[PDB]
RNA sequence: CGAAGGGACGGGCGAUGGCCUCCGUUGCCCUCGGCCGAUCGAAAGGGAGUCGGGUUCAGAUCCCCGAAUCCGGAGUGGCG
RNA sequence: CGCGACCUCAGAUCAGACGUGGCGACCCGCUGAAUUUAAGCAUAUUAGUCAGCGGAGGAGAAGAAACUAACCAGGAUUCCCUCAGUAACGGCGAGUGAACAGGGAAGAGCCCAGCGCCGAAUCCCCGCCCCGCGGCGGGGCGCGGGACAUGUGGCGUACGG
């Protein structure tokens, strides 16, 4: 009986959160028995709960997440967590447009004077 | 004239402040609330002084989160127990959790609602 | 006495725990911590002492977001990929 | 053009009409902070064979000094030891006052980046600069060569470096037979070459 | 004291949770290379920094 | 060596959302203005208002029982 | 006793950006000793070194002569070998101390302001229709704002134009 998380990305969040929220309650009847005793069967299923609820959550984070992509796909302005991450520096550095702009002088002397190709013999 | 200053003072004139209407949000979502209903409520306790408190003194007794309020506690156990409450007290024990005294309505005895939750 | 019974007359706290670096050399009266400075923006650091410099420099601690850093590192800082599934 | 009179008029300043310029800017910029952004450049020839365009995203700082020596900061006059080192108040130091009048313009404005800075009067106590600064994020500056050289991170706090205009002037660096104290591209650099003891796998 | 702040009181309650002693089952691992605790403190004997 | 008050029932021009009869708000205009110095600083100084009995292996002016009290909120009035 | 134009300043939780701090082996800018040696010691020496402060980068700094040279001349900068423990400095005591030429490692050059002509020819922003994203750009527009004659762009830089 137990979920895996590509079995949960076409079920929506109506009945996601419906499926989450009674593992939480299923969590919390198993802490009962931790201290009462309880059994080690019932011991050991803690943690199948606990991961449980980490992977409906993640399910969930990322079937948020990318329909926020998606709703950005073509602006102008995104959030700060939505737009690149890659490190500081990188975001600081002219783009791939702006590096190759070269003056007008500068690509005259790149069509008059090219640089040729020539072999000289002995 | 007919502008006239009755005070020997130049005061800055107060100018129009204008609300903040942004092109884009700065985070893309509201944070989830990860201090829910099932978060305060860690576990009950069981011990011979807490039982010891539930037959004589009509209240039940949970170890909460160190971050939760009287408030916070008061609506957790209405919600996921169906049962009312009068007061709430707190402590934060050595252990370094909190420990919630919670007691319940004169309609209600918590005899028959540890018996639903399992720690009797 | 200077001995013994002077010993006695100590119970009051000089420094206490900082907000910054946690260690017990934050001055009450002063108002600043003798171990990295901190009413202040920029870390205590001296040259004159060379132990005191591997206690809390970068490595000596977890570096949360620096080990992810030098694994990324490895793959050109790739972002927003997904690893050709199945 | 225009630009050759004001250049020749500027070799004048003893003259009577450049004398009485120089002083009612004097008397105006001592009655302001020390840190003082303007508008427009004062000197818009002199500003602009050092490297201003009236574009958006260069801007000009007027920065106002002390003038005068460096007196040596030490209680009560006394360096201790050896009668060489006991001068305190005739010392004087090594980067120019235009060099430390770039250096406050670009450490208040850390978005900015020095380019270059001239001269716009003195007086008997105060000395005043004004500072080029260029914004290297606006995009009239990031869209176009000759200007995007600054906008790499190799040239930020250049007044700090001593890689402006007049922060470089008091390095010693220069072509020529009276240049042989910084002749492999600093005075550390050729001090560091000069004292080390090469020793080869082969003696 | 009985007065204290919050986050002394939080630091003190980390210094007797970790003022215990050693698992039984520890001991039976593979690779052992521990037997006690090296570290373990006692109220009179060796006091808190703070 | 500063243009250091972003506040004020009221007055009112009203854009006007409505139990639009109005009535809670709203922005600006006219009107009035120094806690004149951010802030920190006392578990012995200043600082509203809790006491009696009972109760535990260890807690109580804090938990039970019984008597009070203070502060704030009451527009839809809670009645005299 | 208003309405405007500008100029000089100011306010804002205004629209969009950017700087701070760490590390610091190397690099750049400053600041800067004394122990030591001189068989004492003060100039000198240690040393422009230690400690102190600031700023970086994957290198940095330097760099296309206001140069070396006096030859039948060489031709940016950096590094190595040599010059050379030499020329020179020094209570001419202790000590200190380069550079040119030559041989190699690499090898690369260029851009302004000014002076001038060219109906500002130039740039920034925001909407817009069309194509891509994955460091968000081109193509067109808008009798749409703004910068700008207190000088943007093109040609052009001492080797001449
Ligand atoms: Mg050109
Ligand atoms: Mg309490
Ligand atoms: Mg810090
Ligand atoms: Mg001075
Ligand atoms: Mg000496
Ligand atoms: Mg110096
Ligand atoms: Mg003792
Ligand atoms: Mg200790
Ligand atoms: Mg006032
Ligand atoms: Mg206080
Ligand atoms: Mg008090
Ligand atoms: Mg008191
Ligand atoms: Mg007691
Ligand atoms: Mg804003
Ligand atoms: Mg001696
Ligand atoms: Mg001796
Ligand atoms: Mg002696
Ligand atoms: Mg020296
Ligand atoms: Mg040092
Ligand atoms: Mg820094
Ligand atoms: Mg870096
Ligand atoms: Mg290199
Ligand atoms: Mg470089
Ligand atoms: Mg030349
Ligand atoms: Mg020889
Ligand atoms: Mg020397
Ligand atoms: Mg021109
Ligand atoms: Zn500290």
């Amino acid at each position: 009986a137990k979920i895996k998380a590509r079995d949960l990305r076409g079920k929506k969040k109506e009945e996601l959160l419906k499926q989450l929220d009674d593992l939480k309650v299923e969590l919390s009847q198993l802490r009962v028995a931790k201290v009462t005793g309880g059994a080690a069967s019932k011991l050991s299923k803690i943690r199948v709960v606990r991961k449980s609820i980490a992977r409906v959550l993640t399910v969930i984070n990322q079937t948020q997440k990318e329909n926020l992509r998606k709703f950005y796909k073509g602006k102008k302005y995104k959030p700060l967590d939505l737009r690149p991450k890659k490190t500081r520096a990188m975001r600081r550095r002219l783009n791939k447009h702006e590096e190759n702009l070269k003056t007008k002088k500068q690509q005259r002397k790149e069509r008059l004077y090219p640089l040729r190709k020539y072999a000289v013999k002995a | 004239k007919k502008k006239i200053r009755t005070s020997p003072t130049f005061r800055r004139p107060k100018t129009l402040r204008l609300r903040r209407q942004p092109k884009y949000p700065r985070k893309s979502a509201p944070r989830r609330n990860k201090l829910d209903h099932y978060a305060i409520i860690k576990f009950p306790l069981t011990t011979e002084s807490a039982m010891k408190k539930i037959e004589d003194n009509n209240t039940l007794v949970f170890i909460v989160d160190v971050k939760a309020n009287k408030h916070q506690i008061k609506q957790a156990v209405k919600k996921l127990y169906d049962i009312d409450v009068a007061k709430v007290n707190t402590l934060i024990r050595p252990d370094g959790e909190k420990k919630a005294y919670v007691r319940l309505a004169p309609d209600y005895d918590a005899l028959d609602v540890a018996n639903k939750i399992g720690i009797i | 006495t200077k001995g013994t019974s002077s010993f006695g007359k100590r119970r009051n706290k000089t420094h206490t725990l900082c907000r910054r670096c946690g260690s017990k050399a934050y001055h009450l009266q002063k108002s600043t911590c003798g171990k990295c400075g901190y009413p202040a923006k920029r870390k205590r650091k001296y040259n004159w002492s060379a132990k005191a410099k591997r206690r809390n420099t970068t490595g000596t601690g977890r570096m949360r977001h620096l080990k992810i850093v030098y694994r990324r590192f490895r793959h050109g800082f790739r972002e927003g990929t997904t690893p050709k599934p199945k | 053009g225009a630009y050759k009179y004001i250049q020749e008029l500027w070799r004048k300043k003893q003259s009577d009409v450049m004398r009485f310029l120089l002083r009612v800017r004097c008397w105006q910029y001592r009655q302001l902070s020390a840190l003082h952004r303007a508008p427009r450049p004062t000197r818009p020839d002199k500003a602009r064979r050092l490297g201003y365009k009236a574009k958006q995203g260069y801007v000009i700082y007027r920065i106002r000094v002390r003038r005068g020596g460096r007196k040596r900061p030490v209680p009560k006059g006394a360096t201790y030891g050896k009668p060489v080192h006991h001068g305190v108040n005739q010392l004087k130091f090594a980067r120019s006052l235009q060099s430390v009048a770039e250096e406050r313009a670009g450490r208040h404005c850390g978005a900015l980046r020095v380019l270059n800075s001239y001269w716009v009067g003195e007086d008997s106590t105060y000395k005043f600069f004004e500072v080029i600064l260029i914004d290297p994020f606006h995009k009239a500056i990031r869209r176009n060569p000759d200007t995007q050289w600054i906008t790499k991170p190799v040239h930020k706090h250049r007044e700090m470096r001593g890689l402006t205009s007049a922060g470089r002037k008091s390095r010693g660096l220069g072509k020529g037979h009276k240049f042989h104290h910084t002749i492999g591209g600093s005075r550390r650099a050729a001090w560091r070459r000069r004292n080390t003891l090469q020793l080869h796998r082969y003696r | 004291s009985s007065h204290k702040t919050f986050r002394i009181k939080r630091f003190l309650a980390k210094k007797q949770k970790q003022n215990r002693p050693i698992p039984q089952w520890i001991r039976m691992k593979t690779g052992n290379k521990i037997r006690y605790n090296s570290k373990r403190r006692h109220w009179r004997r060796t006091k808190l920094g703070l």
